[PDB]
RNA sequence: UUUCUGUCUCGAACCU
């Protein structure tokens, strides 16, 4: 639905860098593993924990209630 | 993401399976068993489709 | 028993601050099916504070 | 697939060329080029299994026409008299099927309980779970595309609505557990 | 939900009979998926395409 | 068949198992809610009275 | 509790064995040329290689824990390179003359050849073998 | 639905002693410590420590199960030595390394400016 | 002196060092209460008012739980089953809340900085949500309509990570030793060279590479521990290193004075 | 509940959790897997009841099958590979491991073992520590492909008096044997001390590799350069073979085999050939392969994988069987629709040229799942039969038992049998062993 | 030659060894007459039906026919003297070993 | 260049056209 | 009315549970009373076994005008040891422990595993695509870049293995650990990274029953079917056969006769049929 | 087929013989044939077996 | 000072 908010392996805080990620992505054109690698994610479990998510939460709120 | 293809029926999404049959209007031989007495079957179910 | 079917939280205990419903009492140990988890505890009815159907004060075992 | 020369090189060729791919991508990016176009400009044509007795077929779209010793070897083409082609091997797969990482790699047993398992996963099931009442519902907190994706999975939306997580698998022998 | 509105079904009896019918021809190929089936008593019978 | 030869029981559990090197041989874990649920009825003598009055 | 066998041994072929951690000598002593030695050994902690001489010795001292040495000072047999502690299993005999006896230091093996002068060897559990190089 | 509650992971249990020494008439001068509402992370630690102290013979720590909250440490001594005075100067050992390892760690802090 | 520290990097979330004159249980131990037994400020129990949003209201407490919050002065805040208060006290925890109605055509998303502390501090720098962030929001919560409200109200209590893993105040504690086979603690999987198919740490040009002549040390043991501790940030690095101390001093002191006290 | 042993009785530990646990070496006699199985707890209500359960039917009795006079339950598990690597000769353990593990041991008599190396450092051998779980006067001797007692590959086993001796610990040894050590410490100490010598051998093995470890992975399945290209010239003889053996079938040069036709001649042929090759390619992978493989030290402890499994791993999947032969014909004398026809190739009549780590072509993956839910659909349909022989067999021989003149008599009393097995005996009792008058020479016997 | 039989004489006689701490450079203190009636006697006492009459030990004698074969194969006074090296006290105590494993393996009647 | 050979690789487009029109519920559909 | 003995309080003046409220076990969730000729109780309970939160509730009229209620309960379901999990290579298994990060065993960079499967699950099953999606996996975090995971791709492990090693790891996915209870590093290497594990539906609190007297059949007086209606456990042919051969009739006797239903039958000695007016009072 | 026979010695040892299986069921006309060992012969059918050599 | 509800029957799908 949402970023998860801390890294399942971890616990590392990963829903600060969501918008981030996407603004990365989107208005600097960067690749995924540069925008994950600026974004300063190091370990592979935190980088699959960005990398992964489908903003499922998009879908759910724009219908109508 | 619904593709849809199911009737509601009774409020309850209900889908039909697709089932298989031999073809009608085509001849087809089966060889029989020694026990029957019946020997080479030639079978067609004819129908009008 | 007025206790039966209503809004409690547990004081001294590990589940202290929940909120709770109190399902059963048989004699001086009240179980209450937790208001936070999918499970019923038994605990001591006294060391129990009650709240009125809405939330607010928050009164102790004298009604 | 259909499989005809309709030059003066020789060899067999597909029907569809560069030039036709680039429309139909063109057509995908603007929303013309469609199947039905594909189908009425005989590019790709239909076979069942009857008309499949009688038709010989090309497994590569491009290598049995005309080494890394870990690399994908084929059984040489001594026939030069190919009719049609697969479009890719893959879609013998069925939907459960294809959303497997390397089945070749798998059991074949493997692959069948996994596609009787898939259906038994936990995820998304529709985006409008709130107002449906069903009679027993299950969404995942954060469902998850995997890391390895089939090419496949764009088209039965897997992404979009992924069942599952990933998770750092340890194959270890630790607890005894 | 995809695999059901994909789904096939056989008309041959669930019970035990002969594995003929249960295997798949070669000519499964391209139509029915070699892998996806129910395993128990619909396995071989039941098929997805 | 279906009465007789076999038939049905209370007194009795399902649920399903998993493995563990710290149980002994011939030990098996039971779940405390299918342990509160299931009995095993106990006569009263001398030499269990007080524990069945604890348990009481 | 006190040395029952003393020789010296050319370390005449070291095998691998397969193993890493361990190998097998086979020596022959340079005094009795009808005594010989097949044994195993951690070579990680105590290095060998082929053609040394090798001054083994089995002893029967210096129930019953183990404990560490508990001082610095405390007298044993401190004057050997490497000391395995074993239990002898057979004792046989070849061409009525040859006795060869069998330990195990904790699965390392070794088979000691030699003619009656061997006869001091018992099997007891208690038998330390010890090396100098 | 009947999942072990898990406050008492650490917390001690009503009429429960954090520490059970009882004797041992296994080896002479052993003793048994059931260590309630701990870890591997005081069992490693300690154990380590009674087996770096020259005069002790036996040390070793134990978890039976993971489900409950508890490890459980075996310590023989030599005689004389009372084993609860040995687990006394292993814990004030491990005290006062850790002493040093803090007042260590603050100093080479202050020291680097970030 | 007995144990050694060598900080080599430090930031404000990262600090890596080597420990040396150390035993590899004691450094174990230490890394363990790091990660577990240093007590933390997190939300614990939320209740909700008026949800109307598109989740579950277990769905939004979860996710709240795992914001952290400020625990500088969690020493200061007394633990909630110790306190015996009546109507929550600000002794025992730290109350919160939450109050997002989206007004915006477009989606408003819920942020860290949305929660605002309601209880009375008394001068303790406890419960601020960190705000870790480049720009400054905070960590996304939940996403709003113009129609739907979301007000609710937070209790963050004291607790352990061993309670729950919210309050784990690390997330990664990098640990390494003998980064050569010095000590042979561990024979290296290979097909042709062990040497050329294993990549080597970073900590491997810390130390002496090893000499193929030498023989193996026997009597050698874990040394040189090399570690880097993170800090999810509701406290600095200095206090996850140094309150992982405390703990560990504090525990052990706790089972001297049980036996003091039998 | 296909057999004897299925149905135990156990001692209840109230575990808080919602599963039932049970010790891992009862999994062999009911066949569990914790894969989602579940299982079955009846719990009596009265004394007669328990003292019938307690007394006749419990683990501990029941370790020792009647059905092939062998421990149906053995050490066989991780358990199993964790021993056999602790019983490697070159496994030494430190004194602060031998401390944790000996304590593991519950019936340990106290002593510290000495080590098998004390100067250098202590240092205990793996055998030696797994030797405090062995009770007292267990004396076992298995010699394996001419072991001799200088065993240079540490093959073979001797136990004496609980002391393991030599020899690395494999199934043979541990797990379900005739000769096994289970066997011999139930027949020798008795039920209650074989139980708790499972207790204790899986409780320091599990110890021992939760602090070494295990795993597996892609490197343990991938053989070197040399091995692959050696298989694929092994692979490429094969069918080169075949191909000469199909022209001289072409030209009917060949004879057909007594007994088979010609057509049935010529399909023995190929898959005798494609089998040979499958097995070779096979025995070079493993030949190849070394014990820092963890799937070859798992195939050497026994616990699961073989032989055939390690070739299909790594070097060919194989010629695949349909129905006993191989792919039919389809369509019109083809398999599928990408050979011509009158294609008896091994590629076109399902030989899988390549390993499942190195991918399959999709004609072989087709043939692959023809042959996968063949097997499958065998199973599904085997299951049903052994199930219904089995309840038929239970209502001829239901009525049957040993009737205290020694003889087994039915319910109207007839005699099946004047003596209970011609002997009398107990089938768990008996063991298998040697007659020395039947053997040898006149001359050995003499002497 | 190896067929299943009912109890193990070679881990008996092992057992024998080891308890008694066997020493094979001692003369043995056994006689050919003790170690013949030894072995007769246990024959005897090996007992899985029990009537005082013909048919029923022809039965008995039928039923231990194999056993009794093992029996004399394995204690012979060649083998039990030259192979073996137990006394007396070992010998009576292996015997009585023997008579109560076989009496243990007797089918226990009752069963299904 | 728009006449040359194709390539495996971009066969997928093909596909994509088929579930395109199709989809994945065209044999009920129609 | 022959109202149920669970709670009724959760209900409020209208007939419904006041949503926001919450119920369990046998805590009504409609009200409905059916009239006889007072009135009756119709209400349906929630199920036993099942609990949570009610997240929404419907009311309408159907078809014929006859008001129609619809109540939807939510609950959060966390993993447990019970719980099924699968990979997407036939892998499946119920969760053995549920241990700490203190307590996972731990890389050299600090990455504790989620998930730990014996290695037993690999050679017998064959399952090969399960490593190398654990390979792609890694090197598809590694890079960033989703990996191609599909059928017959050109790509090859060896090209898998040269990418994760130009990303300063293995090769072949083995990467050095360390034990979680003393930091001791593991004699031997495990293989490591991520892969996708999906949760099945059968799961151990909806697989979970145990029953001690209660409801019977209304015709032969043996326990109903099923956990939802209280049901009972079955003593099948085989597991007769199996205590016939154990030999404890008395066990046979009593689960037969006492646990299952024990009935009291006067005969007629001359008869013996069941034909005695037995007046017992 | 290879078969275990006394030896002169009195070792048992591998003597090859020759044997003529058949994918055929009738036992009392083939024991007849002369030059075979009909002492010997063997069928897979055992109710041909009890009907030429009795319930034995 | 007022308690032992309660079901069948045809299937379908899935688990071991
Ligand atoms: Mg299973
Ligand atoms: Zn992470
Ligand atoms: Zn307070
Ligand atoms: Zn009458």
């Amino acid at each position: 639905m949402i970023v998860p908010v801390r890294c399942f392996s971890c616990g590392k805080v990963v829903g600060d860098k969501w918008e981030s990620y996407l603004n990365l992505l989107q208005e600097d054109e960067l690749d995924e593993g540069t925008a994950l690698s600026r974004l300063g994610l190091k370990r592979y479990c935190c980088r699959r924990m960005i990398l992964t998510h489908v903003d499922l939460i998009e879908k759910f709120l724009r219908y109508n209630p | 993401f619904d593709m849809g293809g199911y009737f509601i029926i009774n409020g309850s999404e209900k889908v039909l399976i697709a089932q298989e049959r031999s073809a009608g209007n085509i001849v087809q031989v089966f060889k029989k068993a020694a026990p029957s007495p019946i020997s080479h079957v030639a079978e067609i179910r004819s129908a009008l489709e | 028993e007025v206790a039966l079917g209503k809004t409690v939280r547990i004081r001294s205990a590990g589940y202290k601050g929940q909120l709770g419903i109190v399902k059963d009492v048989n004699g001086d140990k009240a179980t209450v099916e937790l208001h936070s988890k999918n499970k019923h505890i038994t605990i001591d009815k006294h060391k129990l504070t009650y709240y009125n159907r809405e939330g607010g004060e928050g009164i102790t075992y004298d009604e | 697939f259909i499989v005809e020369d309709d030059e003066s090189l020789g060899h067999k060729e597909l029907k569809v060329r560069k030039g036709h791919i680039a429309k139909l991508m063109a057509t995908e990016y603007q929303d013309e080029y469609t199947w039905s176009s594909l189908l009425n400009e005989g590019l790709v044509e239909y076979i069942d299994a009857e008309e499949e007795e009688s038709i010989l077929i090309a497994m590569q779209p491009e290598d049995l026409e005309p080494v890394d010793p870990a690399k994908r070897i084929r059984v040489s083409h001594h026939a030069t008299t190919f009719t049609h082609c697969e479009i890719h091997p893959s879609m013998i797969l069925g939907v459960a099927a294809s959303i497997i990482p390397f089945p070749d790699h798998n059991q074949s047993p493997r692959n069948t309980y996994q596609s009787a398992m898939g259906k038994q996963a936990m995820g998304v099931f529709l985006t409008n779970y709130n107002v449906r009442m069903d009679t027993m519902a299950n969404i995942l907190y954060y469902p998850q595309k995997p890391l390895g994706t089939t090419r496949a999975m764009e088209y039965l939306k897997f992404r979009e609505l992924p069942a599952g997580q990933n998770a750092i698998v340890a194959i270890a022998c630790y607890s005894g557990y | 939900t995809l695999s059901h509105l994909r789904r096939t079904n056989t008309p041959i009896g669930r019970d035990g009979k002969l594995a003929k019918p249960r295997q798949l021809h070669n000519t499964h190929w391209g139509l029915v998926c070699p892998a996806e089936t129910p395993e128990g008593q619909a396995c071989g019978l039941v098929k997805n395409l | 068949r279906g009465n007789l030869m076999g038939k049905r029981v209370d007194f009795s559990a399902r649920t399903v198992i998993s493995g563990d090197p710290n149980l002994e041989l011939d030990q098996v874990g039971v779940p405390k809610s299918i342990a509160k649920t299931l009995t095993y009825p106990e006569v009263v003598t001398p030499y269990n009275i007080d524990r069945l009055t604890q348990l009481v | 509790s006190n040395t029952l066998f003393d020789d010296i041994f050319q370390v005449s072929e070291v095998d691998p064995g397969r193993y890493n951690k361990v190998c097998r000598i086979e020596a022959a002593s340079t005094t009795q040329d009808q005594c010989k030695l097949t044994l195993d050994i951690n070579v990680e902690l105590f290095p060998v290689a082929a053609q040394d001489s090798l001054t083994v010795t089995i002893a029967s001292s210096l129930t019953r824990s183990w404990r560490p040495p508990q001082a610095g000072d405390r007298s044993l047999a401190d004057d050997y390179d490497y000391v395995m502690y074993g239990t002898a299993y057979k004792f046989e005999e070849v061409s009525k003359d040859l006795i060869a006896v069998y330990y195990s230091f904790g699965g390392l093996l070794m088979r000691l050849e030699g003619n009656y002068r061997n006869l001091n060897n018992l099997k007891q559990e208690n038998a330390y073998l010890l090396i100098r190089r | 639905m009947n999942a072990p509650d898990r406050f008492e992971l650490f917390l001690l249990g009503e009429g429960e002693s954090k520490l059970k020494i009882d004797p041992d008439t296994k080896a002479p001068n052993a003793v048994v410590i059931t260590f309630e509402k701990e870890d591997h992370t005081l069992g490693n630690l300690i154990r380590a420590e009674l087996l770096n102290d020259r005069k002790v013979l036996f040390a070793a720590y134990k978890v039976e199960h993971p489900f409950f909250a508890r490890f459980k440490l075996r310590i023989q001594t030599t005689e004389g030595y009372d084993p609860k005075d040995a687990l006394k100067n292993a814990c004030n050992s491990i005290i006062n390394k850790l002493g040093a390892l803090k007042t260590n760690f603050e100093t080479e802090w202050n020291l680097q400016t970030l | 002196e007995g144990p050694q520290v060598k900080i080599r990097e430090a930031s404000k979330d990262n600090v890596d060092f080597i420990l040396s004159n150390v035993d590899l249980a004691m450094a174990n131990s230490l890394r363990r209460v790091m990660i577990a037994e240093i007590p933390t400020l997190a939300i614990d129990s939320v209740e909700v008012e008026t949800n109307t949003t598109v989740l579950a209201d277990e769905f939004i407490a979860h996710r709240l739980g795992l914001i952290p919050l400020q625990s500088m002065d969690i020493e200061q805040l007394e633990y909630s089953r110790d306190c015996f208060c009546e109507d929550h006290c600000d002794k025992c925890s730290v109350v919160l809340t939450l109050q997002a109605f989206g007004e915006s055509e477009s989606t408003t998303n819920v942020y860290s900085k949305d929660l605002v502390i309601v209880s009375n501090l008394m001068g303790r720098n406890i419960g601020h949500p960190i705000i870790q962030d480049k720009e400054g929001n905070g960590v996304l919560i939940c996403k709003l309509r113009k129609g739907q409200e979301l007000k609710l109200t937070c209790v963050a209590k004291k607790g352990i990570a061993k309670e729950h893993a919210k309050w784990g105040p690390a997330a990664a504690i990098e640990f390494e030793y003998d980064p050569w086979n010095k000590l042979k603690h561990t024979d290296y999987w290979y097909e042709q060279d062990s040497a050329k198919e294993w990549p080597q740490s970073k900590n491997c040009e810390y130390e002496d590479p090893p000499n193929e002549g030498d023989p193996f040390d026997y009597k050698a043991q874990a040394d040189t521990f090399y570690m880097n501790v993170e800090s999810v940030g509701s406290i600095p690095v200095d206090q996850v290193v140094v309150r992982g101390i405390d703990t560990l001093q504090k525990k052990v002191a706790s089972i001297l004075l049980a036996l003091t006290q039998m | 509940s296909l057999h004897k042993m299925s149905m135990m009785a156990h001692r209840v530990k109230v575990i808080p959790y919602s599963t039932f646990r049970l010790n891992l070496s009862v999994t062999s006699p009911y066949n569990a897997d914790f894969d989602g199985d579940e299982m079955n707890l009846h719990v009596p209500q009265s004394e007669e009841t328990r003292a019938e359960l307690s007394q006749l039917c419990a683990v501990p009795l029941q370790i020792v099958s009647p059905q092939s006079n062998k421990p149906c339950m053995g050490i066989v598990q991780d358990t199993l590979c964790g021993i056999r690597k602790l019983t490697l000769r070159d496994t030494f353990i430190e004194l602060d491991q031998v401390l944790n593990m000996l304590y593991w041991v519950p019936d340990w008599d106290g002593v510290i073992p000495t080590p098998a190396i004390i100067k250098p450092k202590p240092l205990w051998s793996g055998k030696q520590i797994l030797s405090v779980a062995i009770p007292n006067g267990i004396h076992l001797q298995r010699f394996d492909e001419g072991t001799t007692l200088l065993s240079p590959k540490d093959n073979g086993m001797l136990i004496i008096d609980g002391q393991i001796i030599f020899g690395v610990v494999e199934k043979k040894t541990v797990g379900s044997s005739n000769g096994g050590l289970i066997h011999v410490v139930t027949r020798e100490k008795g039920p209650q001390v074989c139980a708790k010598l499972f207790g204790n051998i899986q409780k320091v093995v599990n110890f021992w590799l939760l602090h070494n470890g295990f795993s597996t992975g892609i490197g343990d399945t991938i053989a070197d350069g040399p091995t692959m290209r050696e298989i694929t010239e092994t692979i490429a003889e094969a069918k080169k073979k075949v191909l000469d053996v199909t022209k001289e079938a072409q030209a009917n040069l060949l004879t057909a085999k007594h007994g088979m036709t010609l057509r049935e001649s010529f399909e023995d042929n190929v898959v005798r050939f494609l089998n040979e090759a499958r097995d070779k390619a096979g025995r070079l992978a493993e030949v190849n392969l070394k014990d820092l493989n963890n799937v070859k030290q798992m195939v050497m402890a026994g616990s699961k994988g073989s032989f055939i499994n390690i070739a299909q791993m790594s070097a060919c999947v194989g010629q695949q069987s349909v129905e006993g032969k191989r792919i039919a014909f389809g369509f019109v004398d083809r398999t599928l629709p990408h050979f011509s026809k009158d294609d008896y190739s091994p590629e076109s009549k399902g030989f899988v040229e390549n390993s499942y780590l190195r991918g399959l072509t999709p004609q072989e993956f087709f043939f692959h799942a023809m042959g996968g839910r063949e097997g499958l659909i065998d199973t599904a349909v085997k299951t049903a039969e052994t199930g219904y022989i089995q309840r038929r067999l239970v209502k001829a021989l239901e009525d049957i038992m040993v009737h205290y003149d020694n003889t087994t008599r039915n319910s109207l009393g007839n005699v099946i049998q004047f003596i209970y097995g011609e002997d009398g005996m107990d089938a768990a009792h008996i063991e298998k062993q040697s007659l020395d008058t039947i053997g040898g020479s006149d001359a050995a016997f003499e002497k | 030659a190896n067929w299943p039989l009912p109890v193990n004489i070679r881990r008996i006689i092992q057992n024998a060894q080891q308890t008694f701490h066997i020493d094979h450079t001692k003369p043995s203190d056994l006689t050919i007459k003790d170690i013949v009636l030894g072995v007769k006697d246990l024959q005897e006492n090996l007992l899985v039906l029990r009537g005082k009459n013909e048919i029923i030990q022809n039965a008995q004698r039928d039923a231990v026919t194999l056993f009794c074969c093992l029996l004399r194969s394995r204690l012979a006074t060649r083998r039990v003297l030259q192979e073996y090296r137990l006394t007396k006290q070992a010998f009576d105590w292996v015997l009585s070993n023997i008579e109560a494993q076989f009496l243990r393996s007797v089918v226990h009647p009752g069963e299904m | 260049d728009e006449s040359a050979p194709i390539t495996a690789e971009d066969s997928w487009a093909v596909i994509s056209a088929f579930f395109r029109e199709k989809g994945l519920v065209s044999q009920q559909l129609d | 009315l022959r109202m149920k003995h669970g709670t009724y309080d959760k209900l409020d003046d209208d007939g419904l549970i006041a949503p926001g409220v919450r119920v369990s076990g046998e805590d009504v969730i409609i009200g409905k009373t059916t009239p006889i000729s007072s009135k009756r109780d119709a209400s349906t309970p929630l199920r036993s076994t099942e609990n949570g939160i009610v997240d929404q509730v419907l009311v309408t009229t159907n078809q014929d005008g006859l008001k129609f209620v619809k109540v939807r309960v939510r609950t959060t379901k966390i993993p447990q040891i019970g719980d099924k999990f699968a990979s997407r290579h036939g892998q499946k298994g119920t969760i053995g422990i549920t241990y700490r990060r203190e307590d996972m065993p731990f890389t050299a960079e600090g990455i504790v595993p989620d998930l730990i499967i014996n290695p037993h699950a690999i050679p017998s099953r064959m399952t090969v695509a399960h490593l190398i999606e654990c390979l792609l996996s890694k090197v598809a975090a590694l890079s960033g870049n989703e990996g191609d995971a599909s059928p017959f791709t050109d790509i090859t492990v060896e090209g898998i293995s040269k990418l994760l090693r130009e990303h300063g790891y293995q090769s072949r996915g083995f990467e050095v650990m360390y034990n979680g209870h003393t930091g001791k590093k593991l004699m031997a290497q495990i293989f490591f990274g991520p892969t996708y594990y999906q949760r099945l539906r059968h799961m151990v609190d909806d697989k979970i029953h145990a029953r001690a007297r209660g409801p019977m059949q209304v015709l032969t007086r043996q326990p109903v079917e099923g956990r939802s209606r209280d049901g009972g456990l079955r003593f099948g042919e085989m597991e007769r056969d199996c205590m016939i051969a154990h030999g404890a009739a008395s066990f046979l006797k009593e689960r037969l006769m006492e646990a299952s239903d024990a009935f009291r039958v006067h005969i007629c000695g001359i008869c013996g049929l069941m034909t005695v007016i037995a007046k017992l009072n | 087929y290879d078969r275990k026979v006394p030896s002169p010695t009195g070792e048992y040892v591998k003597e090859p013989e020759w044997v003529l299986e058949t994918d055929g069921v009738n036992l009392s006309e083939v024991m007849t044939v002369p030059g075979i060992d009909p002492t010997r012969i063997y069928t897979n059918s055992f109710i041909d077996i009890m009907e030429v050599l009795g319930i034995e």
